[PDB]
RNA sequence: AGGGUGAAAAGAACCCCCAUCGGGGAGUGAAAUAGAACAUGAAACCGUAAGCUCUCAAGCAGUGGGAGGGGGACCAGACC
RNA sequence: GGCCAGUGAGACGAUGGGGGAUAAGCUUCAUCGUCGAGAGGGAAACAGCCCGGAUCACCAGCUAAGGCCCCUAAAUGACC
RNA sequence: CGGUAGGGGAGCGUUCCGUGUUAGGGAGAAACGCGUGCGUGAGCCGCGUUGGACGAAGCGGAAGCGAGAAUGUCGGCUUG
RNA sequence: UCGGAGAGAGGCUCGGUGAAAUAGACAUGUCUGUGAAGAUGCGGACUACCUGCACCUGGACAGAAAGACCCUAUGAAGCU
């Protein structure tokens, strides 16, 4: 501060930093809680979306759809960024009120998707090793990736209920 | 213990830190009856596409299950073969090796259980010191009268894993001489028994 | 005295996991109808 | 940052001694106030404490005269005893076989701060409530935000890496 | 003309010592162990990766073994796989792991819809 | 084992023990007050009450006791003119042990002695 | 006898930390010794 | 076997600790955190402080799972 | 055919015999298999036995030898 | 598209020379220490409160050129 | 036989000075099996809070000397 240039071995104090009044903490008054606000808000509404999810095939491995989320999933051959994405098989579609069980799957059901990304995994090495025999080989590998966001759940209505009582 | 305005202000600000560390968390659901998921926990990370691993706030100690199992005429090894499942967690949706997601179990009327053959007076239950003459050999019945416990916890401890979890899920059992038991407080059941053969 | 132990690769030969049985040898994977045909994975719209 | 206002450092350069037969008596001293030091090591049983008792001293004669602290507020902060230069020898023995020794050396460094150059801020900064102390620091300009955390509250409190979280004390 | 070592052992040795960086006691500040450790550390996670498929199934088999028993009596993981494939299901195991943890009311409906 | 042995025995045989503690004896008399070891201390009492009860019976035969014992010829004649006057009514405990810091050599617990 | 390997380094500081550990107990005698002297009522220690 | 202060000794007046050695300020210098046992100063080795953490264990010490807690100029369903 | 390597200590098992004592995880030949140079799964652990020959990734699925009370994955399944 | 002895093919990097009194460099080089970057990998590309004057890339060339072991070896430092 | 007591120097404690052989890293239990046939390190079971001091040495196929017995080399040397 300003006097600790003058001397730079003298103790500081508290007057030096502010006058001696703090005309009022106004506890009561929305200014207080307006900074604990700007310091400390709070949670607030999640983000809303439809109560709704959906089981899906990529490649030979299943997924849990939910909507307004996304998903790593196997490479997919063309697909550019920013491409309008819908995949068709879906095993079944569950919900609060009931709970459609794809046959082996629900007919005419569809997922709507968009490609946020067409990326590369996260390095593993492929590392082998024999004992006493000089053998050592390192490889690493990079697998093919791409990064889907869902949009929303279409084309289930016309199934049954097969619901619970 | 100090109640100093140095001290005591330590205690708040923690007040303050776990306090904000609650709200900008995701709460905790419990599983029974539950939907897939929430909107609070569908901005978290992907807890549907990867193995469901149990938290802290699940196995709470406090809040178990406690069975009961009447030992009057009851096939020791077949009755002990469940008890493990029931203790490991293994009969429950929530199962996990590495965590105590299981329960406890009271056995009563110990020295009544059953017994097939005549391993009453051929089965030797025996321990060792360290010496080379430390050997003592005892049968079924012999123990039967000095401690009746043994017979229970000894079966029931090979059957449960060996290790740091499987000593911590010995005190889970606990066994009794008499047909009664001090632990009324926490409001057991009977528990059920699938096999068929455990009645003579 | 006069018998051999059977310790080495015999114990193997001797002790290893056998069935002989022809209820449970005989047996082979479960047969079930193939599915219909199923639509593709993904399909790409105007974008 | 504080450290460079509070404490002084002080070395002992290349003193004939051993390093572990050092610490019996540095580690002991260290959270010892100036004046306790004196009255101890002026009494154990240790040949340590000669060089030590001349090195605490001059610290504290350095701390009046260099910068004008009161010695009955010293506190031994820090205390370090690293290995020094060691020299070499050659013994006989039996069998016309030859054994080194060595004598060892060390470099101690020691450090002595005040509790008495913050108390015009930690005293004041303390005797609020956590919740309190938002609106003060928040009304107040950056000048003044900067000046009353350059103490040791916030270390003694736990709450340095916390007020990054609520934009308070922003890099 | 000739040619020091220079620091091509340096820097080949810190990528060596950066992986080894929880590893106790001398594993973590030899040279010579750390070359003998990080060998062991990539054989034993390619190993566990191939491991980790099986094991993964391993706990789902349990898990839906273990939310089924409570339906019917003398009934079991067994029959429930037959049926699937007689009612033409497609789910897998991870699929009926969760839901069976996660939405414990479906396997319910789903085991009505099968009977 | 030890059971049953009350002797100071001072990390020295009898005849260092006996030439020892009867040498210190010749320079506290004299000097009233010295600087040694507590071990050295303690052993000393049992035999400066001694002398000191020999100069009570101030006769012959206890004389030549003393200059058998106390080595220089002129302490013991000095002792007997004295003690009489001076310790004509105290009954045993003729001397106190103080406490001091030990040497810088080999940290041996040091102590004065004196003459009450 | 011989050593068959090394001690590590963790074993070796707990057993450094009993040697200097004796210091602890050396220093509380020291500070008894000097608060029952600097009040010149004990008549059996001698400090000059 | 033992090489390297600095452009230039300007090799540190004076004050405190002080029997010396040695150190702390001052002053010199672009730099003294280049202060003479002094240039860049890796590793083993000896340490101080901070964050998590072990006293019913068992183990070529890691690896795949990852409870609870902690951390940061990018952001944060991430990363350490 | 050209250029140019290593190998020339073998091992157990099956079969066919010899030597030995119709003894040897013995020894010596002939025809095959595997290990040697071969991971993985089963066999409690266990180079030579059984299934099967690791280009790589996937928290996908069906199977082989072999198994389905618990530790420890799968019917404390059914019938004679 | 498992692979030891062993053979072939394709490449990385070190120091120095040619282009070269190169580009760049006290607006911080070499080095040292780092990294949510890239590569099949050897390594590359980048960062800096360290450092204080050197010196790439590219197209090519030459070697005192790549170390974890030799009861190796020099020096330094531990254990007991 | 049949040991016992005592003295002195060490041993033991405190202070000061302060080595050495040795040492892949070591978080270093027993039993019974397994295995290059004799395991703290693999399998199963049992036992076991953590860490020191003083004492005893069964094991670590302990340390110490590239076995000095035996054999091999178209090795060396002395002698007849
Ligand atoms: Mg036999
Ligand atoms: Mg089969
Ligand atoms: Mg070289
Ligand atoms: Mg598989
Ligand atoms: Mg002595
Ligand atoms: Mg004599
Ligand atoms: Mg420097
Ligand atoms: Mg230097
Ligand atoms: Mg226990
Ligand atoms: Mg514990
Ligand atoms: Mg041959
Ligand atoms: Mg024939
Ligand atoms: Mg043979
Ligand atoms: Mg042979
Ligand atoms: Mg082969
Ligand atoms: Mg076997
Ligand atoms: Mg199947
Ligand atoms: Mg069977
Ligand atoms: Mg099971
Ligand atoms: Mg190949
Ligand atoms: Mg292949
Ligand atoms: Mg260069
Ligand atoms: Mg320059
Ligand atoms: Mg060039
Ligand atoms: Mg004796
Ligand atoms: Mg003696
Ligand atoms: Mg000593
Ligand atoms: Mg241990
Ligand atoms: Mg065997
Ligand atoms: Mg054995
Ligand atoms: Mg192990
Ligand atoms: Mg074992
Ligand atoms: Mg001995
Ligand atoms: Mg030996
Ligand atoms: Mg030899
Ligand atoms: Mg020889
Ligand atoms: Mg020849």
């Amino acid at each position: 501060f300003e006097e600790f240039q003058r001397p730079p071995n003298q103790k500081p104090q508290l007057s030096d930093v502010l006058p001696d009044d703090f005309q009022a903490p106004e506890p009561g008054t929305p200014e207080y809680n307006d900074i604990i606000n700007q310091f400390l808000p709070k949670k607030g509404p999640p983000p809303p979306r439809e109560e709704i999810f959906a089981v899906v095939v990529i490649g030979s491995r299943q997924y849990i759809v939910i909507p307004g989320r996304w998903i790593y999933t196997q490479r997919l051959k063309g697909a550019t960024v920013n491409d309008k994405i819908v995949l068709n098989k879906v095993l079944l579609v569950g919900t609060k009120a009931s709970t459609y069980i794809g046959t082996p799957i629900v007919t005419n059901a569809a997922v709507h998707a968009v490609v946020e990304e067409q990326l590369l995994d996260d390095k593993v090495i492929v590392f082998k090793y024999k004992k006493k025999k000089n053998y050592r080989r390192n490889i690493g590998h990079r697998q093919p990736i791409t990064r889907i966001k869902i949009t929303g759940i279409t084309g289930y209505e016309d199934y049954p209920a097969s619901t619970l009582e | 213990k100090s109640t100093s305005a140095s001290t005591k202000c330590t205690e708040e600000w923690r007040q303050l830190k776990e306090a904000v560390k609650k709200e900008f968390a995701i709460p905790h659901v419990p599983l029974d009856q539950r939907w897939m998921f929430t909107l609070e926990e569908a901005t978290g990370p992907d807890i549907w596409n990867t193995t469901w691993y149990p938290k802290s706030a699940d196995h709470v100690p406090t809040d178990k299950k406690w069975y009961v199992v009447d030992a009057t005429d009851l096939i020791l090894g077949r009755m002990a073969s469940t008890i493990a499942i029931h203790i490991r967690g293994k009969n429950l949706a929530s199962y996990t090796p590495s965590v105590d997601m299981g329960a406890f179990v009271i056995v009563v009327n110990a020295d009544k259980v059953a017994v097939s053959g005549k391993k009453r007076t051929q089965k030797l239950y025996r321990r060792h010191s360290g010496r080379p003459g430390g050997l003592k050999e005892e049968t079924f019945d012999q123990l039967q009268k000095r401690i009746p416990e043994r017979i229970i916890e000894h079966a029931v401890r090979g059957m449960l894993p060996k290790g740091r979890l499987g000593r911590y899920l010995f005190n889970h059992l606990k066994v009794y001489k008499g047909a009664e038991h001090p632990h009324q407080a926490q409001q057991p059941i009977d528990l059920p028994l699938r096999d068929k053969r455990i009645r003579v | 005295s006069s018998r051999p132990q059977k310790k080495g690769t015999a114990h193997h030969m001797k002790t290893r996991p056998k069935k002989t049985a022809r209820w449970d040898i005989k047996r082979g994977p479960a047969v079930y109808p193939p599915l219909p045909p199923l639509p593709a994975e993904w399909t790409i719209v105007s974008s | 940052e504080p450290g460079k206002c509070d404490e002084i450092t002080t070395r002992g350069y290349s003193i004939s001694m051993s390093v572990d037969k050092a610490r019996r008596v540095i580690d002991q001293i260290r959270g010892r106030s100036y004046a306790e030091t004196l009255m101890i090591l002026e009494l154990m049983p240790y040949r340590a404490c000669y060089p030590i008792f001349k090195l605490i001293y001059s610290a504290a004669a350095n701390a009046s005269h260099n910068k004008q602290f009161n010695k009955a507020n010293l506190i031994i902060s820090k205390a370090e005893v690293n290995k020094g230069i060691t020299l070499k020898k050659v013994k006989p023995r039996a069998r016309g076989r030859s054994y080194m020794i060595k004598r060892p050396t060390c470099h101690i460094t020691i450090v002595l701060r005040d509790i008495t150059h913050f108390d015009s801020y930690d005293k004041f900064l303390e005797s609020l409530t956590p919740k309190k102390l938002i609106a003060l620091l928040g009304l107040m300009s950056t000048g003044r935000r900067r000046e009353l955390l350059c103490g040791r509250f916030r270390e003694n409190h736990k709450i340095k890496s916390f007020l990054y979280k609520i934009a308070l004390f922003k890099r | 003309t000739r040619v020091k070592r220079g620091y091509i052992a340096r820097r080949r040795r810190k990528k060596i010592r950066f992986f080894a960086s929880s590893f106790r006691g001398a594993h973590s500040r030899l040279t010579r162990t750390i070359a003998q450790q990080k060998i062991r550390a990539l054989v034993s996670a390619h190993r566990d990766r191939d491991r980790q498929k099986r094991d993964f199934r391993r706990l789902w088999i349990t898990r839906i073994n273990a939310a089924i028993r409570e339906r019917g009596v003398y009934y079991n993981y067994s029959k429930f796989i037959h049926d699937l494939y007689k009612r033409q299901l497609l789910l897998n195991r991870k699929i009926l792991a969760q839901i069976a943890i996660l939405n414990p009311n479906c396997i319910y409906m789903i085991y009505n819809e099968i009977i | 084992m030890k059971h049953g042995r009350k002797i100071h025995r001072l990390s020295r045989p009898a005849d260092q023990r006996r030439a020892l503690l009867r040498g210190l004896t010749t320079q506290l008399l004299k000097h009233g007050r010295i600087k040694t070891t507590r071990a050295k201390a303690s052993a000393m009492r049992k035999y400066v009450d001694k002398m000191i009860t020999l100069a009570k019976e101030g006769s012959l035969h206890k004389r030549r006791q003393a200059l058998g014992f106390i080595y220089e010829k002129q302490i013991v004649h000095a002792l007997f003119a004295e003690v009489p006057e001076r310790y004509g009514d105290r009954n045993g405990g003729y001397t106190r042990i103080i406490r001091t810091l030990p040497r810088r050599g080999d940290n041996a617990p040091m102590a004065y002695i004196e003459l009450v | 006898a011989v050593p068959k390997k090394r001690t590590s380094i963790y074993k070796k500081r707990i057993r450094k930390n009993i040697w200097k550990k004796k210091g602890y107990w050396a220093a509380l005698k020291a500070f008894s010794l000097a608060k029952s002297l600097s009040t010149g009522n004990s008549k059996s220690f001698f400090v000059r």
